[PDB]
């Protein structure tokens, strides 16, 4: 796979080549792949390869990454969340959105 | 030493729209 | 996503933002998401976002989390289990 | 060096009380 | 979930409460759960809970566990494999079996 | 320090037969 | 499971007995198994055991492995990729 | 302390050459 605008990767803390889970709100499909950087400012979310069987242009998805850490750090951990609307317009809060 | 390790949501892109789909991607 | 009464998270040792597996006894679906806290005492189990395609109101589910540790510790590890019946009454 | 994946905990036979496809959080 | 004769757990190096993958040769279903010890010598493989939607009595399955380790140890690692036939009769080799 | 960590097959039960199935298991 | 020509395992850094993900371009199925070596130069990709329900002879697949490491290392990590066409001809 | 899961490597667009449901190994 999934190519993603590098600005969106930065906001979510996701790394190029990192494992990602993709949860398709439109069709309910759930799959795991890895992230590819797309050009900054492109606003691209491209599902490539076998993943193209699981999502279509226009589908609304949640793209997540998971990391491991000891329990004590986990208990105060704050995920990096980016919220979208419209033409893949990114916001920092939920909470704003139609 | 031996610490118990959790799997935690690092971050997410919430309700992004898919812009392209390429079954025959060569990368 | 899945929002879960904080008392239930406390009993099972499940953290807010932790990866969780959900195994649906009613319809057999199996999926992985992350935990969100719901108000303590509400007895809520809410499936949010894409996960709503995998569970319906009234379905009976098992919610699990997993941790890693060295083999020596794993040999004596004890999980945190909470049992429910009825309308999410613990015990 | 061998690290095992172990059940940490579980909620056994809880019932889903709400479903919200359009959740914003 | 899956309750498994403790002798079978010992042979495969699988621990009580360890995550396991179950691959159903009969019906093709693949699922992940955790191991429960059943009484030694019982020869039990019991699929409990939601897992009962994925396997039936008589189904042939492969039950696997995975561990993590550094690359150098991984390169010479030898898995613990137990082979079965008949009435869940365990063998050390493949290789013997109808 | 910082070592790259593999996920390896620890062990397996090959072609065991399922003996029981209990949807309503209480444990 | 999946048996794979050793040359191909060498190119991708995939180990015998390592966990692998298989993503089937032809039919969309996605599954996880472990790698077995096949004879070097055979160009074999054999789906064995239960995995035979998820792929057929002639299906085009992507086979991947994943490793863990600290964030500082992960920022510059480079995966080992091998590209194929035709009858499993590498490059 | 934060550990990432990264793509180690991949075989891109290989074709399945054999299928063996009854494999013994
Ligand atoms: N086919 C993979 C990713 C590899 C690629 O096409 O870039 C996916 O299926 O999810
Ligand atoms: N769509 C997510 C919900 C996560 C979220 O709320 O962002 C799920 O499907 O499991
Ligand atoms: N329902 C779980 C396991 C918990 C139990 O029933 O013991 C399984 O579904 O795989
Ligand atoms: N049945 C395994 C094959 C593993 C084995 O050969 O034991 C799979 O399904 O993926």
């Amino acid at each position: 796979x999934c190519a993603i605008d590098q600005d969106f990767l930065d906001a979510a803390g996701i790394l190029e080549n990192e494992a990602i889970d993709i949860w398709n709100v439109t069709n309910g499909k759930r799959f795991s792949t890895y992230a590819i950087a797309a050009e900054r400012g492109s606003r691209i979310i491209s599902v490539n390869g076998a993943a193209a069987h699981c999502a279509s242009v226009g589908d609304i998805v949640i793209i997540a990454s998971f990391v491991t850490m000891p329990d004590e750090e986990a208990r105060t951990w704050r995920p990096n969340v980016a919220y979208f609307e419209g033409d893949n317009e990114m916001k920092r809060t939920a909470k704003a959105i139609p | 030493r031996g610490s118990m390790i959790r799997t935690m949501l690092q971050g997410k892109l919430h309700r992004v729209k898919v812009t392209h789909a390429d079954l025959h991607y060569e990368g």
